[PDB]
């Protein structure tokens, strides 16, 4: 069925994650689509049903796996396996909801979550905002290890949203931003963990808005300023998506 | 399996404002080594319930959480050589006294909660007066 991306967090290199984010990449692209310079995913309508998703298999230095399952069409993780179990975030609606049945069809027990997978809800679950989790192999790592423990009831729902939170930010905003991609590089770079701050979560929050002010300015002028923020949670705003050229690599699908 | 057992020990009695170093020994011949586990640390008093204080990772960069309790005082630790961690317990006062206990799970993380590990050591008592 679906493609595969492997990625193992041990002995984990630079070259290693980079690799990996530019394979899953590449498997989200590409139609040759490309609007004021960034690539735009496929649009979810008429979209065949085996196009639809990725799959993404992680394992650690304990041998242990799951598989993650992300949505071409946003990039997001939408759910995953592990053995004899596979658990959805919940579908917002009956067509994605249809579409998830397609993924780990062998798979001999399915779950669907009464919560979806919006960070606000995470957060919620974690007991903890994205500015105080932090990120790295080694929280990577753990994330694998508290997913696969999960149907055995060895992981608390808090450690589980938390291990959520961990994976679509090191791999699906890493896969939609080139700058978030590089924060992830310089943590295993120094083999150290940290949670982002606010200049990525600005950044994670407002790729909607970005990927609408992109595709629908004139000539790459913005319509209206997108308002981000700097490490030191400073504002300012970006008028033209010249300047995000290197730091965005992905948009859903607008107009 | 993940199938190890974790033998623990120097606990006892000692006068406040001392210090003691435990043990979680790995015994021999279990698939994969202490390394490859996070091991916890839990005290219990006889009226109370299971209370996680000090807790290492799986993870190669080395993680340790302390609870508020513990935090400075106590100092968690391998020795791999040895498949051994260990828990040095100082400047301690009656408060701390309870049995400990040691625990881990392969691959885990660093966890106040009994819930998330799967081996236990016997227990070994503290007392200090
Ligand atoms: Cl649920």
């Amino acid at each position: 069925q679906y493609p595969i991306i492997n990625f193992t967090t041990a002995g984990a290199t630079v070259q290693s994650y980079t690799n990996f984010i530019r394979a899953v990449r590449g498997r989200l692209t590409t139609g040759a689509d490309v609007r004021h310079e960034i690539p735009v995913l496929p649009n979810r309508v008429g979209l065949p049903i085996n196009q639809r998703f990725i799959l993404v298999e992680l394992s650690n230095h304990a041998e242990l796996s799951v598989t993650l399952a992300l949505d071409v069409t946003n990039a997001y993780v939408v759910g995953y396996r592990a053995g004899n179990s596979a658990y959805f975030f919940h579908p917002d609606n009956q067509e994605d909801a249809e579409a998830i049945t397609h993924l780990f069809t062998d798979v001999q027990n399915r779950y669907t979550f009464a919560f979806g997978g919006n960070y606000d809800r995470l957060e919620q679950l974690a007991g903890n905002l994205r500015e105080n989790i932090e990120l790295g192999n080694g929280p990577l790592e753990e994330a694998i290890s508290a997913l696969y423990y999960y149907s055995t009831g060895g992981t608390q729902l808090p450690t589980l949203a938390r291990s959520f939170i961990i994976c679509i930010q090191m791999i699906s905003e890493a896969a939609r931003f080139q700058y978030i991609e590089g924060e992830m590089r310089t943590r295993i770079r120094y083999n150290r963990r940290s949670a982002p701050d606010p200049s990525v979560i600005t950044l994670e929050n407002s790729w909607g808005r970005l990927s609408t002010a992109i595709q629908e300015s004139n000539q790459g002028a913005f319509a209206s300023p997108i308002q981000l923020q700097r490490r030191n949670g400073s504002k300012f705003s970006v008028y033209d998506v010249s300047i995000l050229i290197p730091i965005i690599a992905l948009m859903v699908y607008r107009c | 399996n993940a199938q190890v057992q974790l033998v623990e020990s120097g606990g006892g009695l000692v006068q406040p404002g001392g210090s003691l170093r435990l043990s979680c020994v790995a015994s021999e011949f279990s698939r994969f080594t202490l390394d490859y586990y996070a091991i916890g640390w839990f005290r219990q008093a006889p009226g109370k319930e299971r209370e996680g204080l000090s807790s290492i990772s799986s993870s190669s960069d080395g993680f340790t959480s302390y609870s508020d309790s513990v935090k400075g005082r106590f100092t968690i630790s391998r020795d791999n050589a040895k498949n051994t961690v260990y828990l040095q317990m100082n400047s301690l006062k009656p408060e701390d006294t309870a049995v400990y206990y040691c625990a881990a799970r392969l691959g885990g993380w660093a966890s106040f909660s009994p819930q998330e590990y799967d081996y236990w050591g016997q227990g070994t008592q503290v007392t200090v007066s």
